[PDB]
């Protein structure tokens, strides 16, 4: 009928496919030469359940004096999914530590998918022997999902932007918890 | 009439902002009981009902 | 504006679209908390030039 807006914000850690998440969502078709830090100023048409949605995407990155500028594109934000490398284990656990009470802080009481993207490369022998190196191995999807139930998240699923896996489904599930309106208010003072 | 009909992007005049309000709210938002101002809200109001 | 034209409105959008990111460029919303979200869209209605 009339679209309705949702605002929808990447937040982790770098070189985890967040804009290449963006990107293959956007265009649908990876980029192999050049991937801006940045993906920007972006509005996409999706429909779930009978409801039209423009969905307005933000990114956030952290590499150099865009950190300072980050809090920014908190404010009037519907939905994040907190992103993850699946092939990279020292996301994981930063996410509990500095990502969540940031997000916490600038923004509560909203809707957080946690993600972890890449499958591809969990089962890559490069990856493996890297990971085996230090006697380590790839995020197993059992801490995915503890993590998932341990920081309160709306809905776990992985990502595979090469392949383009999963992508349609996971903005879909994000778009389904933007438009729930949380419930009400919680302790609201006399 | 401009904004409305264009060949390459059309706003319709059902969105409804961030507080809900329609054209017809903030229409009604701005006016005024100054003959100035009534001339023309009531003008614009009809226009964009029709 | 000078008398309603400035002559670098067409040559920046000309580099903007031979620079790649014409998308980007158009539609850039301001950050302070002062004026969120204006674009210039917003300011060319504002001015009142069609
Ligand atoms: N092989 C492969 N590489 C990927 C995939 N997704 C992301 N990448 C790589 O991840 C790198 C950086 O990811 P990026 O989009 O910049 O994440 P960001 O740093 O959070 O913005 C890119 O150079 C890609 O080559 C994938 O599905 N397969
Ligand atoms: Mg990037």
């Amino acid at each position: 009928m009339a679209a309705i807006r949702k605002k929808l914000v990447i937040v982790g850690d770098g070189a985890c496919g967040k804009t290449c998440l963006l990107i293959v969502f956007s265009k649908d078709q990876f980029p192999e030469v050049y991937v801006p830090t940045v993906f920007e100023n972006y509005v996409a048409d999706i429909e779930v359940d009978g409801k039209q949605v423009e969905l307005a995407l933000w990114d956030t990155a952290g590499q150099e004096d865009y950190d300072r500028l980050r809090p920014l594109s908190y404010p009037d934000t519907d939905v994040i999914l907190m992103c993850f490398s699946i092939d990279s284990p020292d996301s994981l656990e930063n996410i509990p530590e500095k990502w969540t009470p940031e997000v916490k802080h600038f923004c509560p009481n909203v809707p957080i998918i946690l993600v972890g993207n890449k499958k591809d490369l969990r089962n890559d022998e490069h990856t493996r022997r890297e990971l085996a190196k230090m006697k380590q191995e790839p995020v197993k999807p059992e801490e995915g999902r503890d993590m998932a139930n341990r920081i309160g998240a709306f809905g776990y699923m992985e990502c595979s932007a090469k392949t383009k896996d999963g992508v349609r489904e996971v903005f879909e599930m994000a778009t389904r918890a933007a438009l729930q309106a949380r419930r009400g208010k919680k302790k609201s003072g006399c | 009439n401009y904004l409305t009909e264009n060949p390459h992007k059309k706003a319709d005049m059902r969105r409804q902002d961030s507080r809900g309000n329609t054209v017809l709210h903030a229409l009604v938002a701005i006016a005024d009981n100054t003959r100035e101002n009534t001339k023309f809200v009531t003008k614009m109001y009809d226009l964009l009902l029709l | 504006l000078s008398n309603g034209r400035n002559d670098t409105i067409p040559v920046l959008l000309d580099i903007a679209e031979r620079t790649g990111n014409m998308r980007e460029f158009i539609n850039s919303p301001f950050r302070d908390i002062y004026y969120r979200g204006q674009t210039a869209l917003h300011i060319a209605i504002e001015r009142r030039c069609k």
